[PDB]
């Protein structure tokens, strides 16, 4: 396996360059992301297999997530702590290109649209998804998860009687107007940026009413998604349908993470604060649940604190993944 | 005082047999323990009493400073 | 601050994620319409004399809920709900087989523990037991018709006094298929403690006949094809018609109307019951619950006797129930007689999930022959197409 270290850091985000088969970027915060410095680290892997630091990136605080600019093969976005998202130019030193400042809380998640490739994503703490262009200071418009169940039972004026998080969020690679994300109130969210505020949503139950931690498209087919959460499951649902597949107890502990692979239809990766990353098998595509070993292909154990990014490699040999964790570990493997 | 709650509260859930001993090991899961006994507390930068000094990074102000629009 | 509000979103990935079914205590889940508060009474009563701590939820979406986060060992030792849910709970095997002696079984009325079997395993506890019923306006009408065929001329004596006989929701299959059913119509055939999916009886005799009753009164002008669920309930309660066809969620409303009803067996068709389907809450014991013979004993012993029913009966009705001899109290009023009696006459709602797809096409036909967009005919060989390809 290859590896670089990052004293001090813990890596919440990976990935890998879409122009430059060798190059990734890896999102991490000094204290386990808790407290401190933010740090982008832009990495090479050389013919040998050794992983280089090319360029780096101290923020202010703590980095959560980073989306390579789908548009620009020098520039990459990134997530951070302080509400804002900053775009950096590999190029320069020190100092971003520009910074995005409308997000109340920490940012959590950022994505490039791969359609139009102009337009990136942003979730927040704050409760909201925002649409960017980077060339733009202000949002283009403004995203909030609102589940019918949960509308309704909850009271008008909530916020004044004293007694959420949206940790992902992606643009369909398939429709450039279809947007999903995953909230802390168990549910994904699926929107038409077509339609109007208040008409523009469709909510579903995804995680036993535990937060939900992450969603990704299938790059395959188009009405198919994937998310993971704090009820230790994976679910595959159609979304023109909704449960297609599932995955109980894929993992010991919360997933993280939940990616499908850009090379296979039917394979997805997962990882977690159980300190696995693991690679599966969409049997619907029978069910996992009945299958005697639940679809698993295989479980990377190398990590040795929680595993909060995972990416899979583009070009080359297909089944490389690129994995980084709170061990300030980032390390580059074959999972087949 | 909220934070020493919150660290006792991770200590007392979470202390298979391989996640178990990687739990018992984990550098995240000591620093619980020791904001959780009153000895690192936060001084943007964690320090320890008992060694009188820092614990993980140093933090350094970055400002909101952006290059200018000089390179395509 | 920001540190401590960020650790805390931490800790509750981890302690969330790590936590069972805590051993020696009862985690109840119950529809929020249900009464809870009845129930938790109950809970009080099994904690005083064993000292073994119930507590009552009613998580929005639990029926959601429940199936995602049992196979993690977390969530509820018991569950209630409508049974036909805890077919696709049994299937992925997430309800303990039950195991009450034959004895215990003989306390219940025998149908009830048909509502609660799969795959030859009973998998819940029945409490309540819920179907349609002819409500009638006492003023308008004291003695209703015993069969279908007397409405015409009663509408005929009706509509000249300036009310009419009879109005129901048409738009819902829930409200008409007790009257196709009546002369053979069936969803699905079971046989072998199974559902047979390609063993459906939407177009044959009986269906047809039934469904063809109902459009004949709407082409007589004896009721119209546009009254739905709300048409009916304010044309009832105004004392506008007199009867309707509704179950025990439409009484407080009745009663607060001041209309002088009474609920009643619905009419015969051909001489035969009109079948409502069934509803059976049910309350099955989580697999994964480490406390099944604790929740035996509750349910067994403190909730399913006439002093547990009473409970939750007093906080919020039941209605009719599985329990012979609460049931036989509760039956002096005449309208739960009347539930009970049409429950029995009637057929149990099937728990499996192609019913969605009965449904959705058995909708259709209805809509479609009453409007006169297609023939009765017509309407349920689409229907029996659909459902069957
Ligand atoms: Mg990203
Ligand atoms: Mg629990
Ligand atoms: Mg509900
Ligand atoms: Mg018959
Ligand atoms: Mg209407
Ligand atoms: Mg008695």
């Amino acid at each position: 396996m290859l590896r670089y270290h990052m004293q001090g850091f813990s890596g919440y985000g990976v990935q890998y360059s879409p122009f430059f088969d060798n190059r990734l970027a890896v999102a991490a915060g000094s204290n386990f992301g808790l407290v401190g410095n933010g740090k982008l680290f832009i990495l090479e892997i050389d013919r040998s297999g050794r992983i280089v630091e090319v360029n780096s990136f101290l923020t202010q605080d703590c980095l959560f997530d980073l989306a390579w600019n789908e548009s620009h093969e020098n520039q990459v976005l990134v997530a951070q702590g302080d509400g804002t998202l900053r775009l950096f130019d590999t190029t320069f030193k020190e100092f971003p290109i520009a910074i995005f400042k409308e997000h109340e809380r920490e940012v959590f998640s950022c994505n490039w649209n791969l359609v139009n490739r102009q337009n990136f994503l942003s979730s927040s703490w704050d409760g909201s998804i925002k649409i960017w262009s980077p060339l733009r200071k202000q949002s283009l418009m403004t995203l909030t998860p609102r589940p019918l169940e949960i509308t309704k039972m909850v009271d008008p004026l909530n916020a004044i009687i004293l007694k959420n998080c949206v940790y992902q969020a992606q643009f369909s690679p398939h429709d450039q107007n279809l947007v999903l994300s995953c909230s802390g109130n168990s549910y994904a969210s699926l929107f038409d940026i077509r339609l109007p505020s208040g008409k523009n949503q469709n909510n579903f139950l995804v995680h036993s009413g535990l937060e939900a931690l992450t969603c990704d498209f299938n790059k395959y087919r188009p009405y198919v998604v994937a998310t993971g959460g704090v009820d230790n499951a994976i679910r595959i649902w159609d979304i023109r349908m909704s449960c297609i597949n599932e995955i109980p107890n894929a993992h010991g502990l919360a997933i993280r993470k939940v990616t499908w692979s850009p090379h296979h239809s039917n394979i997805l990766m997962s990882a977690s604060y159980d300190m696995t990353c693991r690679i599966w098998r969409d049997l619907s595509n029978k069910t996992n649940s009945t299958d005697a070993t639940k679809g698993s292909i295989f479980n990377f154990t190398q990590h040795s604190e929680f595993v909060f990014g995972a990416d899979w490699s583009l070009w080359g040999k297909p089944g490389y993944v690129a994995s980084t964790a709170w061990d300030g570990n980032l390390f580059v493997w074959n999972g087949l | 005082s909220e934070l020493q709650r919150i660290a006792t509260d991770i200590v007392k859930c979470c202390t298979s047999s391989s996640v178990e001993s990687k739990l018992s090991e984990s550098k995240f899961i000591q620093l619980m323990r020791n904001i959780s006994s009153g000895d690192v507390t936060l001084k943007s930068e964690l320090f320890s009493s008992n060694n009188g000094e820092l614990v993980g990074n140093r933090h350094i102000f970055v400002k909101d400073e952006i290059h200018k629009d000089i390179l395509d | 601050g920001s540190m401590s509000q960020r650790l805390q979103s931490i800790k509750d990935h981890l302690v969330e994620s790590r936590s069972k079914i805590e051993e020696g205590k009862l985690v109840i889940w119950i529809n929020g319409d249900k009464g809870y508060n009845g129930l938790a009474e109950v809970g009080k009563k099994f904690e005083k004399d064993t000292g073994i701590k119930v507590t009552v939820e009613h998580p929005d979406k639990l029926e959601e809920k429940f199936p995602q986060v049992a196979a993690t060992g977390d969530g509820p030792d018991i569950i209630f709900w409508a049974h036909d849910r805890f077919g696709g709970y049994a299937q992925s095997g997430l309800l303990a087989e039950i195991t009450p002696d034959k004895a215990f079984q003989d306390k219940l009325y025998p149908f009830t523990w048909d509502a609660v079997r799969y795959n030859g395993k009973l998998i819940a506890y029945p409490i309540a037991v819920e179907a349609l019923s002819l409500i009638y306006n006492k003023d308008l009408l004291p003695n209703p018709p015993k069969t279908w065929e007397e409405i015409p001329a009663l509408d005929k004596e009706l509509k000249a006094k300036g009310k009419s006989a009879l109005m129901f929701n048409l738009q819902e299959p829930y409200f008409t298929w007790p009257l196709i059913a009546a002369d053979g119509g069936y969803a699905f055939k079971y046989e072998n403690g199974k559902y047979d999916i390609k063993d459906v009886g939407v177009d044959n005799a009986g269906a047809k006949a039934g469904l063809t009753f109902l459009v004949d009164l709407i082409k007589n002008k004896h009721m119209n094809a546009d009254t739905d669920y709300s048409i009916a309930e304010a044309a009832f309660n105004k004392g506008e018609t007199a009867m309707t066809i509704n179950g025990p969620w439409a009484w407080s409303n009745i009663d607060t109307s001041k209309v002088n009803y009474g609920v009643t067996v619905l009419p015969t068709f051909k001489g035969q019951p009109s079948k409502p389907f069934v509803g059976v809450l049910s309350a099955g014991i989580n697999a994964a619950s480490p406390n099944k013979e604790l929740a035996k004993e509750f349910l067994e012993n403190y909730l399913l006797t006439d002093e547990g029913l009473e409970a939750v009966n007093k906080d919020k009705p039941l209605g009719a129930v599985a329990l012979k001899s609460y049931e036989e109290e509760l039956a002096k009023d005449p309208r739960i007689a009347a539930t009970m009696e049409n429950a029995q006459k009637g057929e149990i709602m099937p728990n499996i999930p192609q019913m969605s797809a009965f449904w959705y096409a058995v909708r259709t036909a209805v809509i479609n022959a009453a409007s006169g967009r297609q023939t009765v005919d017509e309407a349920l060989k689409d229907a029996q197409t659909r459902i069957t390809k």
